[PDB]
DNA sequence: TCAGGATGTATATATCTGACACGTGCCTGGAGACTAGGGAGTAATCCCCTTGGCGGTTAAAACGCGGGGGACAGCGCGTACGTGCGTTTAAGCGCCAAGGGGATTACTCCCTAGTCTCCAGGCACGTGTCAGATATATACATCCGAT
DNA sequence: TCAGGATGTATATATCTGACACGTGCCTGGAGACTAGGGAGTAATCCCCTTGGCGCTTAAACGCACGTACGCGCTGTCCCCCGCGTTTTAACCGCCAAGGGGATTACTCCCTAGTCTCCAGGCACGTGTCAGATATATACATCCGAT
């Protein structure tokens, strides 16, 4: 017949061959069911689009049209929620949100 | 010399949130690397959910609860919530 | 008398302008000097690469960054304004690290 | 007389003062004491040899002699400090 | 180099 | 006009003033201000509620309604403080 | 009577020798089932999984009193107070 | 033929038949060496025989003959190198270890 | 019921050191848990380390270097000498 | 300072209840073939990394100086903690009632996975380019140290 | 308080390059049979948890009152650290040599694991004891605060 992908038919853009073959090559279980690979393909999607979506902010407030460390580094760390998220990562070439403790400014 | 990645598969996501924007090959290096960390986070807690229960599948439930007990509390409902709509679809179709 | 800031407002300006930056502020040849001088630690002669050694330095340079940033977090609870080998002792351990 | 080294002051001097006061201001610290720029030496020769311990062993036990990126990033996980880039 | 009995701790 | 139950008190006020003393002399300090109560408490609600959603992931994924002791273990150690002694 | 300090001391050394729970148990397990309800309704709970809840809350509390009062000590003084717990919480990633 | 044990005939006391049905059955890897097993029985058996002997220690300098967890506690934490291997665990009903400020000393 | 316990090989163990002491039930369940947890770390590690290596197949290489890996200082050296002895002994016998 | 209190601190006794030793069986680890595929050893190719040395540009780094302001020491002082005593109040401990929740324990099947067998079509790699991000200069408007 | 400087902040502009688009080969994801075992449903059986209560003992928790000592504000007085000018030197490219190390991409093949079949020794569970550790009292010794 004619071949229908995974991804067309649960109507995602990742992959879930590919996901689907990680899991039974990581041997993380015996077996792996067959909604699994859909399921986390469609998570990993979903944060994907969240994180560029809030990248691409920042670039944008940055007069730029194209996403770097540092503006990834911003779109995490403004958002008290992939911060927290993304507690112990380090972001290469990343920087740090600029602040100042009040009690250094002068009178 | 074949290395399988992510960088087709987020840059396709990217051409739809932002449709005019462009990405670094360091920022798609980071991309890539963030989430290949989130599967092995997710794949791994659904493993030793699995483990724990005496069950030797991994199904949506286990992702589902692993999702729903790694990302916090906001961003797992819609992490969730598009999950199962996207699985209701693949099996309705 | 020639134009002369007076103390502090140097310091501010450089605290803003490195906030805003991402390059590397530790010299590459002599981090990569100290890394293979300690690298006689659990063996002997031995070959990185450059990769490795540009990962060992972002890695150090965030660590300390971050250690910077709780010292003056101590330095400011003791109503100071100058950071101290005491405030880097409690800072490093209160963390878990001593 | 001269054939001895008589050089080659210690590596962890190349950290210099106003390398760790760049570190300090992006720390956002405004005012520095005169030992802290001995203090610091001290606990990154300790982070360094702690990392590279890690490293070094997983480099030992792939057989190789040529210690990688992702040996670094393995070592770096593992000790518990994530590193999105490199590998 | 049969390594044995390390710095077994003093009192309590 | 009691048939309401206008008598009831906090729950949070139940950890006691001498119980929060009593820990702080274990921890080794001597002298306790009158803050300390108050913020003491609301750290405990915090961590308390942080450990508890876990715990009750754990039980409702198992398709059960009992949060067992086991189940609280596997939710400390996800958090990060691994507990010896009731088992695992 | 006594010169004050001297009862601090005593307790100090009175309570580093116990291993004994210092919380109560009844208004701790009261309150777990209270914090509880919100996240689901009608959950059990079998007393030693709130027995380990209450160990590992003791824990938690003695390990921040601890550092608390190191940042107590630390700008010298001996009295602790919310400035000193929040520093310590926020230096250990929690705040 | 007569039956010996792995145990006994590699010389230690841990079990090596249930170290090897444990990294079998536990999705470690798909197969498992002969000599993994052992070498893992005599880690763990190093480590018990250590933190026991520290124990007994503890405990015969309390003028007591049975190891409590009161006296794993004290022996851990009073052994840098377990210490800091158990750095992060939390023996149940172990106690703190006595220890007083200086400064809150009286003069 | 039927569930494992290393607790006779502790007390074993315990016998062997200190032939005159025993162990309460609170301390020998905290022993076999740290057994347990010990356990669960090395074979979690030498796992990792034989899938980074596109190996299939736990040894006793990567035993040893989980055992490195994790414990620290002497208790490295000591605890890598004695299991070379054991399965040295065992291969010879 | 010394005697007056208050507080751990050893010590003998009785209680007990928790650790230890002992028999059963059943289940799992061991002996013994049989086999196939993972891994060790080999050969070929190419790119990266070493060790010792050289030459050059040019920003940072080292040094010195002067002067201010931030630190640390004292001096009150007036709270806000402590310590102690009396008294409620709640923790803990028992007991009553009936259920549901759950964890084995033991069969049955359905169905949903893994396995193999082709076979096209996703995707990774190796090719162009041109649009975005640079570095340049300049005018400006915008805080900072003295009236 | 107002005029006098030094410093980002915008502006516009020529340049570099590294994202983005396109075409091919290869491998692997999908379609399609076949099957077997994991898990879902059922249904006994025993033990724990719940939600209402009730009555009793006995320490802790609370409240109240002196009453110190210490946290805080002010003042003083150094001295140490920051800002700035001046050298100089070490990083940073660019180079050169040869060879080794590490990744691929095939071939080969031994040997060491999994997979079975039996079969007995582990070891876990259910008992029945004793002794190590309390709890009281009880006398002893041993700081601490006020005359």
């Amino acid at each position: 017949a004619k071949a229908k992908t995974r991804s067309s038919r649960a109507g995602l853009q990742f992959p879930v061959g590919r996901v689907h073959r990680l899991l039974r090559k990581g041997n993380y279980a015996e077996r792996v069911g067959a909604g699994a690979p859909v399921y986390l393909a469609a998570v990993l999607e979903y944060l994907t689009a969240e994180i560029l979506e809030l990248a691409g902010n920042a670039a944008r407030d940055n007069k730029k049209t194209r996403i770097i460390p540092r503006h990834l580094q911003l779109a995490v760390r403004n958002d008290e929620e992939l911060n927290k998220l993304l507690g112990r990562v380090t972001i290469a070439q990343g920087g740090v949100l600029p602040n100042i403790q009040s009690v250094l400014l002068p009178k | 010399t074949r290395k399988e990645s992510y960088a087709i598969y987020v840059y396709k996501v990217l051409k739809q949130v932002h449709p005019d924007t462009g990405i670094s090959s360091k920022a798609m290096s980071i991309m890539n690397s963030f989430v290949n960390d989130v599967f092995e986070r997710i794949a791994g807690e659904a493993s030793r959910l699995a483990h724990y229960n005496k069950r030797s599948t991994i199904t949506s439930r286990e992702i589902q609860t692993a999702v729903r007990l790694l990302l916090p509390g906001e961003l797992a409902k819609h992490a969730v919530s598009e999950g199962t709509k996207a699985v209701t679809k693949y099996t309705s179709a | 008398k020639p134009h002369r800031y007076r103390p502090g407002t140097v310091a501010l300006r450089e605290i803003r302008r490195y906030q805003k930056s991402t390059e590397l502020l530790i010299r590459k040849l002599p981090f990569q000097r100290l890394v293979r001088e300690i690298a006689q630690d659990f063996k002997t002669d031995l070959r990185f690469q450059s990769s490795a050694v540009m990962a060992l330095q972002e890695a150090s340079e965030a660590y300390l960054v971050a250690l910077f940033e709780d010292t003056n977090l101590c330095a400011i609870h003791a109503k100071r304004v100058t950071i101290m080998p005491k405030d880097i002792q409690l800072a490093r351990r209160i963390r878990g690290e001593r | 007389a001269k054939r001895h080294r008589k050089v080659l002051r210690d590596n962890i001097q190349g950290i210099t003062k106003p390398a760790i006061r760049r570190l300090a201001r992006r720390g956002g610290v405004k005012r520095i004491s005169g030992l802290i720029y001995e203090e610091t030496r001290g606990v990154l020769k300790v982070f360094l040899e702690n990392v590279i311990r890690d490293a070094v062993t997983y480099t030992e036990h792939a057989k190789r002699k040529t210690v990688t990126a992702m040996d670094v990033v393995y070592a770096l996980k593992r000790q518990g400090r994530t590193l999105y880039g490199f590998g | 180099l049969n390594p044995t009995k390390r710095e077994r701790k003093e009192n309590y």
